[PDB]
């Protein structure tokens, strides 16, 4: 496969960092009052 | 400095500066590296056919797959000839084949792909396509193998005499 | 305290219900606080462009992952033996036995084998290499960007469409029939004739040569002389090996019928001639409505004048124009009912008449595609009835709809619902009873006693289309018939070969088991309709709750009084019919 | 909060007020019915939405009508 | 009652003021299509046919330098078959279509009633200044155009059946 | 809920009479009932003839007979218009 | 086969599509 | 009332003769749908680019830089023959000029009288009335140039010789 490094680089980022970050931000936005 | 065996893209950078603003390469030279890369991909897929035909011959009961040999010919061998014809066209007529005469059209009024120094290799590959198909109809395993080898030698010879500029861009 | 910014009632809820309800009501723009009609139609327009882009990003993703990680070039060489690769697997939870077990497809990495059929579709329409699958992925990424920018652009103050634009029914219908349906079907004929037909015959045609490579040797001279039959001359031979020049014809438009003998799919020249025919038809149909030049029909005039003089429909369709246009839920329901029937047609006609080369030998792909599109069909059909219920609750005005078809449907709501109850019960009692009769008798060692009823009506229909298995000798099955003689010179020889041969799913043999299951499907379609129709018709009120309209579409109940009112809302009949949809598509 | 309405078909039977667990309803003077009284809802902020008032209503269609609306800590029945 | 057709009724949409009025509309087609649209369509047919009738006659009389080399013997419709292969038919089509694009705009103005049917205000030489000569000449243009419509079909069908061409059919 | 637009020239076509007003015929509102009835029979005969002469369809069908075969469904709408015009006294 | 440069072009165009998606989502959200 | 250029067609409302080169020639009603100033600035930009291009093609046949890849008579062929990096340098440089011009404002923001970037270093236009005559002259020359340049770029496509060669050598005695 060409760019075989990209699945190792992206799948943990998209599958762990992306949800963690967007869940954290979504939590902050839903809880915040102003 | 060369073209990738599989993807066919420029491989290494290695005042003719490669960087876009300072590039000295013409659009004709960039079209020529595109065509040369496509020639490289098609020629380097000839070993795959040779391996498949060897697998067919060494089976317990051996039959040539006319469908595989003809579909490989349709997918790569016809593509190899068209890419070589276009490179010959650009080598002979010059800038006119790069769009200088306009959109590709019938009665393009430009010098033909023949009368090019590199055209003889294109004739060799056309003979190779005919042999690949004739052997597939005949059922001759050895015929397909040698014919693909003839195509491989001709395409490598074409690239060597062409000396295509590799435009990393 | 500010997450549902569109709902102050939820944004002041101190519970976890606020998060759930803000997430679940987010796309119901009509219910948002301070919502005007201008802003409603303009947000729906922009979010329709976002759906357009998501579809294009999804398709670009399938093309990119097949161009990058698939075995498309290996598969196109040998399409009956190679298994198509969807995308690769990078899973850090895999063991080394799992990594080895998924390393099929002729590659060196674990992979998922594609059941979507995209390899057969991309093969049939011209794609040969990874470079053109990738080029398609790039073009769809560009189109996704174009439609995301269009969605943003049509939210800008100068570019905000007015309500007069959004309700121009005649211009939208003229353009969607003649441009979106008709011209794009005509353009799809051009793609087949210019690209897919030559590349099915070995000759590569791309953007690099398609203006200097004629689809026909004569070439646009027979078309501009009326010699159109010269485009059917010398069709593809029965010896044709798809993708190659051997056995290839020169025709670009045929009506051969049946199937290409090798790929076991419809002829691509039949498909190109189909989209040319259906294109011209739809383009003609898109000149029906009056827009700016005084010719055409007013939709208001057509609807008002279609009241039968016998008075059996009451006021007929007077006031239906306004109701449809003003009600986005009535439009969604018509659109979804229409779309649900089509994706059922898609599922039924793509297994019996496959268009893609070497599919219908990909049994997993055929099973997945049929199952996928029938489940999409059941969802769309249930949603159509759901939004008809939402239409009645939210958008239906009885005074504006006096004695219409809609008012008179509500007037006899109990006749409709009780007769759906009857036919559901009728079918259910008997179909289950015959099945149980068969089970009990077979169990008791007496299979002969089984009530096996031949599907004669459907068999007569098969025979009428030329199946000779049942010996009906009706229409096409009879050699000396007016119907048979008429189509003999055009599509009948191929069709008769296709239908009579047992190698295809065209008009598959039907027997007593087929009859019983069809009746089971009739009970399921009638029962899902009963629940959905009962929900839609009783949406606005019932004897149990007369003022149900005042409570909305989705409310829990009216409490334990009056005997108990659980699942009394129209939403709850959506809910109950969703199980019946799942059961019927099952 | 919930919205609780009393319609002029109320016969002034006082049953919905007795049913009310949250003192939402009370009786006011009204000449419309023979009893001289109609139910009123000046405390719909305490309304939990139990709809016990609707059950106690002997009119063919409940004169008292609870329409469940925005939820609060009080209308959710939360002791926390 | 009608002037041209005494048994039938006077056509309701047709009036004496209009050029080439003989009260002739037996099928009543003026009710079916807008009379201004019909009037402009007739004038467009009249002028194209007038040019076409004289065209056929003039081409039999003589050809322009070199056309005889391009088309060996074909005349009338046959020369058109040769000229689509060359560029003459396409080039005339491109320019006539370009004028017709402005004609489409003019037709819209006529349907509005802003512009008279068929009036493109083309007077390089003013021969309609008198305004009664204009009435006569418009009647003449309509009459010669209707005659030319008939004539153009007549001579083209003579080509279809005999291949001679209009003047040659009389001479042979 | 907002004014629903209709094309200019949209007029009222709801009817409860024996026949709709002739305005439902659009551009054919002024045609006599005899003219529709004769056009209807003419269209039925020429459409049926043109349909019949090309029932065994060939790869070379006559285009005039195909186009003339469209007169058969057109004749249906013509006799409906003939009925409407006779019941409007036209 | 697809080059790493070709994948990078696809990633550039998808980033442009992501930015346009953010801009549409912010516009729809108001 | 009625357009001077097309007598049958009515005069376009958003014309009125105020701008230079106003013969009432807007039959397709672009002025109604699109802003007059944007159309005018685009017309001037098209004509100015075309005037340089019309001069460019003719000059490139008559004289060229003494280097290989710049020795092509035909304009269209010259584009592909010349260093592509130089072409991309020209494109970006023109983009810098386009950002510098219009105060970095495009579409609605720019509308500065249309078609003027304030580029008048020399006092060629001594009088304002003479400048108005020059503005008419510029637009008419630009219109001629648009038709001309398209005509010779298409001449390059068919003749493959370049503009002056295309006029001098035609197939006068050849089919
Ligand atoms: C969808 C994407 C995804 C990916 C890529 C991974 C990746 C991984 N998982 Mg899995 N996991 C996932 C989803 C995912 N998880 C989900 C959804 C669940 C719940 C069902 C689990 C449940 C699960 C279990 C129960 C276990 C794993 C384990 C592992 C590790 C593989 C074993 C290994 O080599 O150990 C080597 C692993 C390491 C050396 C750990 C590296 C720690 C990382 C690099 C630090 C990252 C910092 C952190 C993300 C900061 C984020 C903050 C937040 C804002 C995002 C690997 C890190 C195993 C594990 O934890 O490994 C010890 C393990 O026991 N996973
Ligand atoms: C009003 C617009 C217009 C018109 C009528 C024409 C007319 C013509 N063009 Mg030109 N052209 C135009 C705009 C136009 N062009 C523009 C804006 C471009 C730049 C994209 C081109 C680029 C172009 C090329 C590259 C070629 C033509 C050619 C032609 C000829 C038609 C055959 C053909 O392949 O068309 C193609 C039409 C287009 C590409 C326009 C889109 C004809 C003289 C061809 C020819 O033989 O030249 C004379 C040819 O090879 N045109
Ligand atoms: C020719 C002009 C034209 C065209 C092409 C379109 C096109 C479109 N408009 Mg329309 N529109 C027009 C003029 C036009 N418009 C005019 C003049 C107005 C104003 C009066 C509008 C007002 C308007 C509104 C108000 C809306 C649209 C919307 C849409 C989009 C529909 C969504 C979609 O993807 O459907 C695509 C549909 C098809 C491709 C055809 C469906 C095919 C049927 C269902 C079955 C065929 C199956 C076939 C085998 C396909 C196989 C695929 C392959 C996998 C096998 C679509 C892009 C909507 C939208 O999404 O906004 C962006 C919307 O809300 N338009
Ligand atoms: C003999 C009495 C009787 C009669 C004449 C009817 C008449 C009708 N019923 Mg039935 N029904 C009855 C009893 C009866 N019902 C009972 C007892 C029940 C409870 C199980 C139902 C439940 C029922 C449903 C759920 C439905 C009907 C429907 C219908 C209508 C369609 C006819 C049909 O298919 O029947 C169908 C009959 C049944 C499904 C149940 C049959 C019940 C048994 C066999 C009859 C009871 C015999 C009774 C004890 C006789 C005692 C008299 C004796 C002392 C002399 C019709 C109005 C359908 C409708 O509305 O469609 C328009 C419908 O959906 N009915
Ligand atoms: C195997 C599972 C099953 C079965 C048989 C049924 C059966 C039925 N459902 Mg139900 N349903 C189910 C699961 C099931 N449902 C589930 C999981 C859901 C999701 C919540 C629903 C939701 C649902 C709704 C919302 C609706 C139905 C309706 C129906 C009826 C549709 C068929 C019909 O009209 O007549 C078929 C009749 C039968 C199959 C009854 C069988 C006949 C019996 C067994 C005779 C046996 C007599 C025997 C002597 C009894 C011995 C008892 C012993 C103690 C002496 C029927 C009563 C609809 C309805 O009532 O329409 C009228 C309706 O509105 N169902
Ligand atoms: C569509 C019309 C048309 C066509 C196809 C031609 C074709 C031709 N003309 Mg041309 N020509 C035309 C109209 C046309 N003419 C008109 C209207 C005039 C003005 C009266 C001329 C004036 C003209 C001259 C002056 C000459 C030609 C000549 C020629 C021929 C050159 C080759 C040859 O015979 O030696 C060539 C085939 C040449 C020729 O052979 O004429 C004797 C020549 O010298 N032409
Ligand atoms: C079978 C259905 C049907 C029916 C009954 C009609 C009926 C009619 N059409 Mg419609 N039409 C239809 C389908 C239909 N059309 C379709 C499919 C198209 C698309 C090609 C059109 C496009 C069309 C146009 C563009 C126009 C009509 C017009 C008319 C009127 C013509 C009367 C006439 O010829 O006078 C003798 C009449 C009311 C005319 C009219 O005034 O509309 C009201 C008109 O201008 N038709
Ligand atoms: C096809 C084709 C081409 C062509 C072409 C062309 C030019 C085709 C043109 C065809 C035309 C104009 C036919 C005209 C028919 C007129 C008729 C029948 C009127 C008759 C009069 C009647 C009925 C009654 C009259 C009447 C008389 C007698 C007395 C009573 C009253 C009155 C009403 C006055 C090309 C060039 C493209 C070449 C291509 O390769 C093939
Ligand atoms: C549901 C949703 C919500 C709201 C409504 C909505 C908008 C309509 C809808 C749409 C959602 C949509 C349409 C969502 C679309 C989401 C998309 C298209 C996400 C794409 C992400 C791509 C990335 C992160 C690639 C980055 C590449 C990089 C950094 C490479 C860089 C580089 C490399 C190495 C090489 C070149 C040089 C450099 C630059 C250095
Ligand atoms: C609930 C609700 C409330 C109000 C609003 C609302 C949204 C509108 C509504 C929803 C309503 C909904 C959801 C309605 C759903 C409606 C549906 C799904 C209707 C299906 C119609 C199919 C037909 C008429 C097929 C006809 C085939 C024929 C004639 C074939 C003929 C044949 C041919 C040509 C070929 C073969 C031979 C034969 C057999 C002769
Ligand atoms: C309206 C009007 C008024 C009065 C009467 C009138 C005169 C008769 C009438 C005019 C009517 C008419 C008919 C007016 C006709 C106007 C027409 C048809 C103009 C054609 C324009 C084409 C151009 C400018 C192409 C430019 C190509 C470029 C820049 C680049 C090309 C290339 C690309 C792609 C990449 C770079 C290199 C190459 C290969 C060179
Ligand atoms: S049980 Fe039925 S009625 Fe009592 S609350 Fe739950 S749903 Fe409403
Ligand atoms: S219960 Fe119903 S009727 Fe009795 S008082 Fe309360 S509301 Fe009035
Ligand atoms: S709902 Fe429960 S609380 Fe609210 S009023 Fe009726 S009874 Fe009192």
């Amino acid at each position: 496969m060409t760019a075989a490094y990209l699945p190792s680089i992206l799948v943990p980022i998209i599958g762990l960092i992306f949800p963690g970050l967007v869940m954290a931000f979504a939590f902050i936005y839903i809880e915040q009052d102003e | 400095a060369s073209l990738d065996p599989k993807t066919g893209f420029p491989i290494q950078g290695g005042s003719a500066g490669c960087q876009p603003m300072t590039q000295a390469a013409s659009i004709l030279d960039k079209q020529r590296t595109v065509l040369a890369g496509k020639i490289t991909v098609a020629a380097n897929k000839v070993p795959v056919l040779t391996a498949a035909v060897d697998k067919m011959k060494t089976a317990k009961k051996p039959k040539l797959d006319r469908d595989y040999v003809l579909r490989y010919s349709a997918l790569y061998l016809t593509t190899l000839v068209d890419a070589m014809e276009q490179y010959c066209l650009r080598d002979a007529n010059g800038a006119k084949a790069a769009g200088g005469a306009g959109l590709p059209k019938f009665k393009e009024t430009l010098k033909p792909a023949s009368s090019s120094s590199l055209y003889s290799y294109v004739d060799t590959v056309k003979s190779g396509i005919a042999a690949v198909s004739a052997a597939a109809k005949a059922g001759d395993f050895d015929g397909v193998n040698k014919a693909a080898g003839d195509i491989k030698t001709a395409a490598d010879s074409f690239l060597s005499t062409a000396n295509p500029p590799i435009i990393f861009n | 305290t500010k997450f549902p910014k569109f709902s102050q009632a939820l944004a002041q809820d101190p519970a976890t219900r606020r998060i759930w309800y803000g997430l679940a009501t987010a796309h119901d723009l009509e219910s948002h606080d301070g919502m005007t009609e201008e802003n409603l139609y303009q947000k729906i327009f922009a979010s329709h462009f976002g759906h357009l882009a998501v579809i294009f990003l999804w398709t670009s993703g399938n093309l990119f992952h097949v161009a990058w990680q698939g075995n498309f070039e290996q598969w196109v060489l040998n399409p009956l033996k190679v298994k198509p690769i969807a995308h690769a697997i990078w899973d850090p939870h895999f063991g080394q036995p799992a990594v080895k077990a998924f390393t099929k497809g002729g590659v060196s990495y674990p992979v998922n084998i594609a059941t979507s059929g995209v390899y057969h579709w991309w093969y049939t329409i011209g794609m040969r290499s990874n470079t053109d699958l990738y080029a398609g992925s790039l073009f769809l990424l560009f189109l996704a960007g174009v439609f995301l920018f269009a969605g943003w652009l049509h939210l800008q103050p100068k570019f905000r469409p007015g309500l007069s634009w959004f309700k121009n029914n005649e211009s939208r219908l003229n353009h969607h029939l003649s441009g979106l349906f008709g011209f794009s079907s005509l353009a799809w004929s051009a793609h087949l004739i210019h690209v897919a037909i030559p590349e099915a015959r070995g000759q590569h045609v791309c953007w690099d040569n398609f203006t200097k490579v004629a689809p026909h040797p004569a070439g646009l001279q027979p078309f501009f002389t009326g010699n159109w039959g010269a485009y059917a001359a010398s069709p593809d031979t029965t010896n044709h090996i798809f993708g190659t020049s051997e056995g290839a014809g020169t025709a670009i438009l045929t009506f051969l019928g049946g199937f290409h003998p090798q790929t076991q799919a419809l002829w691509l020249t039949d498909i190109a001639h189909h989209h040319l025919a259906i294109g011209v038809v739809f383009i003609f149909a898109g000149h029906m409505y009056r827009t700016n030049w005084g010719i055409g029909h007013s939709l208001k005039e057509i609807l008002d004048a279609h009241r039968p003089p016998g008075g059996r429909l009451g006021a007929g369709h007077k006031g239906i124009f306004e109701t449809l246009t003003n009600s986005l839920h009535f439009q969604l329901g018509l659109a979804l009912a229409s779309l649900g029937v089509i994706t059922s047609l898609v599922a039924q006609h793509m297994y019996a008449l496959p268009s893609y080369a070497f599919i219908a030998k990909d049994y997993v792909t055929q099973s997945a595609l049929y199952t996928h599109h029938q489940y999409i069909a059941g969802f769309l059909m249930v949603g159509a009835f759901a939004h008809g219920a939402i239409f009645f609750v939210r958008d239906y005005d009885p005074e504006q709809n006096k004695n219409n078809v809609l008012a008179r449907i509500l007037d006899h709501k109990e006749a409709i619902i009780s007769h759906l109850s009857w036919v559901s019960l009728f079918l259910g009692f008997h179909t289950l009873g015959i099945y149980v009769h068969n089970d009990v008798v077979v169990a008791f060692g007496t299979p002969e006693k089984q009530i096996l009823v031949e599907p004669v009506f459907a068999q007569w229909i098969q025979a009428s289309s030329g199946k000779a298995l049942y010996g009906f000798d009706v229409l096409l099955s009879s050699t000396n018939s007016v119907a048979a003689n008429a189509s003999s010179n055009i599509w009948l020889p191929g069709w008769l070969e296709a239908i009579n041969s047992g190698k295809n799913s065209l008009f598959l043999p039907i027997g007593p088991g087929d009859f019983l299951i069809h009746h089971a499907i009739a009970l399921a379609l009638h029962t899902t309709t009963l629940i959905l129709v009962k929900g839609a018709l009783d949406a606005r009120g019932s004897k149990l709750m007369p003022d149900k309209k005042d409570f909305g579409y989705a409310f829990p109940c009216d409490g334990p009084g009056r005997g108990g009112t659980c699942d009394i809302s129209a939403w709850d009949a959506f809910y109950l019919s969703m199980f019946w949809m799942l059961n019927t598509i099952g | 909060s919930h919205s609780v309405k009393v319609y002029d078909t109320c016969i002034g039977c006082t049953q919905c007020v007795r049913a009310c667990p949250c003192d939402v309803l009370e009786m006011v003077s009204w000449d419309g019915c023979k009893a001289g009284q109609i139910a009123s809802a000046p405390r719909t902020e305490d309304c939990i939405g139990c709809k016990r008032c609707e059950t106690a209503c002997p009119t063919d269609f409940l004169s008292v009508r609870v329409y469940l609306g925005g939820e609060t800590t009080r209308s959710m029945g939360l002791a926390y | 009652m009608s002037e041209s057709v005494p048994f039938l009724k006077k056509p309701e949409a047709l009036d004496s003021s209009m050029a080439g009025y003989a009260g002739f509309d037996p099928l009543g087609l003026s009710s079916i299509a807008d009379i201004k649209f019909l009037q402009e369509s007739e004038i467009k047919h009249c002028r194209i046919a007038m040019l076409a009738a004289a065209g056929s006659i003039a081409q039999d009389i003589f050809t322009f330098p070199g056309v005889s080399k391009v088309v060996g013997t074909a005349k009338m419709t046959g020369v058109h078959d040769v000229l689509v292969k060359q560029g003459a038919m396409g080039q005339i089509l491109l320019w006539t279509s370009f004028l017709e694009v402005f004609g489409t705009i003019a037709l819209l103005e006529t349907l509005d009633g802003k512009r008279a049917p068929g009036d493109f205000k083309f007077d390089p030489l003013g021969f309609s200044k008198n305004a009664e000569t204009a009435k006569r000449y418009q009647l003449s243009e309509i009459k010669n155009g209707r005659l030319a419509m008939l004539a153009t079909g007549g001579m083209v069908h003579g080509y279809f059946i005999t291949g001679k061409g209009p003047l040659e059919l009389l001479t042979n | 809920f907002s004014p629903v637009p209709s094309p200019e020239g949209t007029k009222e076509t709801y009817w409860e009479t024996k026949a709709p007003s002739s305005d439902v015929l659009g551009i054919g509102a002024g045609v006599s009932s005899g003219n529709f009835a004769a056009a209807s029979v003419f269209a039925a005969l020429v459409g049926g003839y043109c349909t019949g002469q090309v029932i065994p369809l060939t790869v070379e069908p006559n285009p005039l007979f195909l186009a003339g075969s469209f007169l058969l469904p057109y004749s249906w709408a013509l006799h409906v218009a003939a009925w409407i015009q006779k019941n409007n006294g036209k | 086969m697809i080059s790493d440069t070709q994948i990078f072009i696809a990633l550039i165009l998808a980033l442009v599509s992501l930015v346009l998606a953010i801009r549409l989502g912010r516009a729809l959200y108001q | 009332d009625m357009s001077a250029s097309v007598p049958f067609l009515p005069r376009p409302a958003a014309l009125d003769g105020s701008m230079v080169g106003d013969v009432g020639f807007d039959p397709l009603g672009f002025t109604t749908k699109y802003d007059i100033k944007w159309l005018r600035e685009s017309e001037l930009k098209h004509g100015r680019v075309c005037m340089l291009a019309s001069l460019g093609c003719i000059v490139q046949e008559i004289v060229h830089l003494p280097f290989e890849a710049t020795s092509n008579p035909v304009a269209s062929e010259a584009f592909f023959q010349v260093p592509a990096g130089g072409l991309w340098q020209i494109f970006a440089g023109i983009g810098i000029v386009e950002h510098f011009s219009n105060n970095f404002k495009m579409s609605g923001s720019t509308m500065r009288a249309p078609g003027n970037l304030g580029f008048d270093p020399l006092n060629f236009g001594k009088n304002p009335s003479a400048r108005a005559r020059y503005e008419l002259a510029e637009i008419k020359n630009g219109r001629l140039a648009m038709l001309g340049f398209g005509g010779m770029i298409h001449g390059c496509f068919i003749t493959g010789k370049g503009p002056i060669g295309a006029l001098t050598s035609m197939d006068w005695h050849q089919s």
